[PDB]
């Protein structure tokens, strides 16, 4: 995306351009949570043992 | 008007290991109690700066690429300013950064320079203390100009008995040119100090030119003051910077050293 | 040397919480684990 | 045990934007599925203790 | 009500005994702050766009717009701009926004070269005499000027660099007149076969076709990383509140949170402070030179505590991580993410270790756990 | 992407077109490592047990 | 730049082979009102 800050994307671009940048932040962030929760589920199984 | 004084030929220049000098705040962002990495052009740690000392006088022409660190351990203000350009002979533009007893003047008109140019204290001339034109001949095609007042000033320090270290960085990127600086009172006779300090930004302007060379400017069959100055060349590096609780860079790591 | 016990917010911990990362209390406080022990 | 953590998947991804939150909804139940997983870990820390 | 929000989180008309997560609360902004530098004088857009004559592309002009109020609607509301494309902002958003500096580049070209001028393009103009950065943010503006720049004999004062050894760096200009060896032989002097002068006239005459007619071009190369800003769109600043949550906008940094007087000593060169998250956490107001801490205003998990719906429709609500000095402070005389204020009844508020519990009686008698609340507390349904 | 070979993309396209193809290779490859490391973390827990 | 070209019903095909091209000698011309390339950059054709 043209910036990592969600408010800047929304300040600089109108809706149909902003949606293309915001979707890159959403896609990358969502993969970042899915990674964290996977690591934490695998740690939870070790602590569980 | 060239006061041509080629008394001394090119001398094999002295060298000095720059321990931890050449670090500056990378952007106008406050940060505090954090270790932050920054890919930017910096002076590599423990690197050979060239070293110069102004019968003893010193003002060579130097190459410029990627950017420069400049510093001086000095008293009474002999070091006055800088030249930058690509051809230096009016086949291309070139720029002047002059400082005096207060003001700073900036100009990028297509100057023609003498082979041995510098600016003296013009005590007599047509009158006292004339405008600092005499480095160049012609100025008919001027694409930018600037001026400022409170650029650098001396320290009181019980009449300033110690040599006060003056540190500067000069840099260009994609048509912009930028300046950073710092001062410190120090008690070393003949070498650059062990210890640490960040440089704050002072000035920026959009010259829009190629640069390939630079030179220093000094005041005054004559007598003048003696002082050292040092030159280092910046390189693209990554530094990890420790901002203290007051948000000053207190320490750094040059992660290619 | 613990970090973020989630006992009432009112720094690294403050940065984390302000991005929607909350830390929950354990059911059994350190007095209750000491009593069982 | 380990520290119980939960995440607001909307405040993490879209923090305080409505026009980002309407794009996040196009990814379906993924945010709820992450919240569930982190709750399952968090309850297991009491089960373990 | 909170029970209904559990039913739609579980997607069931009945709920088993337990504690359940539900949509987070987050206190809404009370009102909007706006702040910009208290400058007033309008920027010189007339002579930037409608001066008598403009530079040739070899020596393309640059003027620095600074220390003034723009109005890019007064531009974009004109019919006169045949092209007005912005490449890192919407042309409509330019009014809601402020910039470190603006450089207005001005020059003239044949009307077919307007395509070459867009960022990251390539072609003889774009390669040898005027190159935008590939990462450029700014606007490109162009219009036909055959009815202004096309004297009948030919406007031969307008000219382009035909040849250059290598493609120039972004935003370079070149005024040299060095002769070009298009052949292998090392030519010198002034002229010869494959030994060309570098600068050639446009053939601008008023009978020329569309695409061969003269076009005036302007490039607004504005820069908006958050250094202290000097050119803003026209918006009225307003009085600055503290300790209340607000929408804020400082110099085009739109955000939401509570402002506070800060002991964080920014040095005079700085204006914004950033958190580990690359989000701003302090700002220097552009009208009073003072540093404000920004905290995004109170939010937390909302968990609902219930016996089975096959036992009761009473529930209690846990505001996770909240000093409920803010739960009664929330009061739905204004908006919140949750609509159910019904629980803010009072005389039951319990400030627990892991947040605050509304709608459950605190008893000094102790029992075996039933529904766990955290930090040694449990809840249960009894007489 | 128009080819699976990174050098071909860089040989055939200039920077602003190449970035759109290279980002598809990066996105797919990165998901391929995140898959491998997840499988290996789950095998590492088996071998641990 | 031949004297005449085929109609679209029987559109012509010529095979360029066993020779050195120079697509800069083409793309450095002003004469091509359209010059769009759909699986290579028109600038990269020389390195290829
Ligand atoms: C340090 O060097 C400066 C030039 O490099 C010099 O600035 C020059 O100062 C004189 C006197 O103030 C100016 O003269 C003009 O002053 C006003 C300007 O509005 C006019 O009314 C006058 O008629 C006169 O033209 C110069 O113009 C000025 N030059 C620049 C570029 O600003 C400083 O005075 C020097 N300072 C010391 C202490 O030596
Ligand atoms: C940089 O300075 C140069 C010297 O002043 C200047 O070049 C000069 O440009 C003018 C036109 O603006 C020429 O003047 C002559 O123009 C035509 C040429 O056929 C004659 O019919 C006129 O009578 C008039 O004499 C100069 O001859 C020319 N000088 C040189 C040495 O080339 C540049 O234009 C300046 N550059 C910029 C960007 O300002
Ligand atoms: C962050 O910056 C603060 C401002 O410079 C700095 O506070 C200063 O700390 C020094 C050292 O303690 C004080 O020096 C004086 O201390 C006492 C009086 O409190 C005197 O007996 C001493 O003789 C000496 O004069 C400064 O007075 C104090 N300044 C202020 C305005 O409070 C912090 O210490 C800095 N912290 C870090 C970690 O960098
Ligand atoms: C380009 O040159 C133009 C000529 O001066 C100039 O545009 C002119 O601006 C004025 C003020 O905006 C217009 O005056 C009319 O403005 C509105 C139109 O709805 C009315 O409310 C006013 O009563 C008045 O009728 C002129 O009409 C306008 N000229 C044209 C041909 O549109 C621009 O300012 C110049 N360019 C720039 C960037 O300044
Ligand atoms: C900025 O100014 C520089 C100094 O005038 C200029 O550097 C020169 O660039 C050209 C092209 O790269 C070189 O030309 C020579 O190239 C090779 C040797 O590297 C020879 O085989 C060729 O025959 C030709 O002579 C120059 O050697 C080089 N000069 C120096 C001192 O490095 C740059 O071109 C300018 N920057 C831009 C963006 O144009
Ligand atoms: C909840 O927040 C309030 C402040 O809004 C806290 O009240 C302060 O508590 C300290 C310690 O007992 C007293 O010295 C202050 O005088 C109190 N101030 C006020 C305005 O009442 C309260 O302690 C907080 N409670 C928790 C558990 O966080
Ligand atoms: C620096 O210069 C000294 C000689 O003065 C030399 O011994 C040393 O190896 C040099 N180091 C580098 C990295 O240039
Ligand atoms: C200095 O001399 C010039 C003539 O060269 C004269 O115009 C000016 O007034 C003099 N100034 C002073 C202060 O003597
Ligand atoms: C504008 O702000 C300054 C401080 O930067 C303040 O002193 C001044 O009073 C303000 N302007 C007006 C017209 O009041
Ligand atoms: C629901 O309540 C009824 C009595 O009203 C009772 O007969 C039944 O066993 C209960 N079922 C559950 C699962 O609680
Ligand atoms: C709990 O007991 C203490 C005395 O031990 C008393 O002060 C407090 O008010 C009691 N709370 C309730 C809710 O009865």
């Amino acid at each position: 995306a043209i910036s990592s800050v969600l408010n800047d994307i929304l300040s600089r671009l109108d809706k149909v351009e902003a949606e293309v940048q915001i979707d890159r932040l959403i896609t990358g962030r969502l993969q970042s949570l899915q990674t964290y929760v996977t690591q934490q589920l695998i740690r939870a199984a070790e602590i569980r043992a | 008007q060239c006061v041509n004084l080629r008394t001394r030929t090119q001398l094999p220049p002295a060298y000095t290991n720059s321990f931890t000098r050449g670090v500056y705040y990378p952007d106008k962002v406050f940060r505090s109690s954090v270790l932050h990495s920054t890919q930017d052009l910096f002076l590599p740690f423990f690197s050979n700066v060239t070293w110069f000392h102004a019968k003893r006088f010193d003002n060579p022409v130097l190459p410029f690429n990627d950017g420069v660190y400049f510093a001086s351990t000095e008293k009474s203000n002999i070091i006055r300013g800088w030249i930058f350009g690509t051809t230096l002979d009016s086949k291309t533009q070139s720029l002047l950064i002059v400082n005096n007893a207060t003001n700073v003047v900036i100009k990028v008109c297509e100057f023609q320079f003498c082979n041995d140019p510098f600016l003296d204290v013009y005590y007599h001339k047509n009158n006292k203390s004339w405008m600092e034109s005499g480095v160049y001949s012609s100025a008919n095609n001027c694409t930018f100009e600037y001026v400022s007042q409170p650029f650098l000033m001396d320290l009181e320090g019980k009449q300033g008995n110690f040599k006060n270290l003056r540190e500067f960085v000069f840099k260009n990127i994609d048509g912009y040119f930028k300046i950073y600086s710092k001062h410190t009172p120090i008690n070393l006779v003949r070498d650059l100090p062990q210890g640490f300090s960040a440089l704050e930004p002072l000035v920026d302007l959009p010259i829009g030119i190629n640069i390939t060379r630079f030179q220093t400017l000094l005041a005054l069959g004559w007598t003048a003051g003696a002082a050292a100055y040092y030159v280092g060349y910046l390189q693209p590096r990554t530094f990890l910077l420790k901002y203290n609780e007051n948000g000053t860079i207190t320490d750094a790591v040059d992660c290619a050293l | 040397t613990l970090a973020d016990a989630g006992f009432i917010k009112q720094d690294l911990i403050c940065a984390q919480k302000f991005n929607g990362l909350t830390v929950l209390p354990p059911l059994l406080t350190d007095e209750m684990i000491a009593q069982y022990t | 045990s380990m520290t119980k953590t939960s995440v607001d998947c909307t405040m993490y991804i879209c923090g305080d934007s409505t026009e980002c939150s309407n794009l996040l909804l196009q990814y379906g139940s993924f945010c709820t599925q992450l919240n569930r997983a982190l709750t399952g870990i968090a309850v297991e820390q009491d089960k373990n203790t | 009500d909170p029970l209904s929000e559990t039913k739609c989180t579980l997607k069931s008309f009945t709920v088993e005994k337990g504690i359940y997560q539900t949509s987070n609360f987050r206190v809404q902004p009370t009102e909007s702050i706006v702040r910009f530098p208290n400058i007033t004088n309008l920027c010189p857009f007339g002579e930037v766009f409608n001066a008598t004559r403009f530079a040739s592309v070899y020596a393309w002009n640059r003027k620095r717009i600074s220390n003034c109020v723009a109005d890019y609607s007064v531009l974009y509301n004109s019919a006169s701009f045949s092209t007005f494309k912005c490449y890192g902002v919407s042309p409509t958003k330019l009014n809601d926004l402020c910039f470190t500096n603006v450089y207005a580049d001005s020059f003239v070209i044949r009307g077919d070269e307007v395509r070459q001028i867009a960022p990251g393009q390539t072609g003889k103009i774009a390669d040898y005499n005027y190159k935008l950065p590939d990462d450029f943010t700014g606007c490109v503006i162009a219009w036909n000027s055959n009815n202004l720049d096309s004297k009948v004999g030919g406007n031969y004062n307008y000219r382009y660099r035909l040849f250059r050894k290598s493609n120039l760096k972004p935003f370079e200009r070149d005024i040299s007149t060095e002769i070009y060896q298009a052949g292998s032989k090392p030519c010198n002097g002034v002229e010869g076969f494959n030994c060309y002068f570098p600068l050639q006239s446009y053939g601008f005459q008023p009978t020329n076709g569309v695409g061969y007619q003269p076009y005036r071009v302007v490039v607004l190369s504005f820069e908006l990383l958050h250094a202290p800003a000097t050119v803003c769109g026209p918006k009225k600043s307003t009085n600055l509140v503290k300790n209340k949550c607000v929408n804020f906008n400082f110099n085009g940094l739109t955000g939401t949170g509570v402002l506070t007087e800060s002991n964080k000593k920014f040095l005079p060169f700085q204006q914004f402070g950033r958190d580990i998250a690359d989000t701003t956490d302090a700002v220097r107001d552009p009208q009073t030179l003072e540093i404000l801490d920004i905290t995004p205003c109170s939010f937390g998990g909302v968990s609902v505590i219930t016996p089975g719906t096959n036992t009761s429709n009473q529930v209690a609500v846990l505001y996770q991580g909240v000093n409920c000095t803010e739960v009664p402070v929330a009061i739905h005389a204004d908006q919140l993410t949750p609509t159910w204020r019904v629980y803010s009844t009072g005389s039951n508020v319990f400030q627990t270790r892991a947040g605050c519990l509304i709608g459950a009686e605190h008893v000094n008698n102790s029992y075996e756990c039933d529904i766990p609340i955290g930090a040694g507390i449990c809840a249960s349904y009894q007489t």
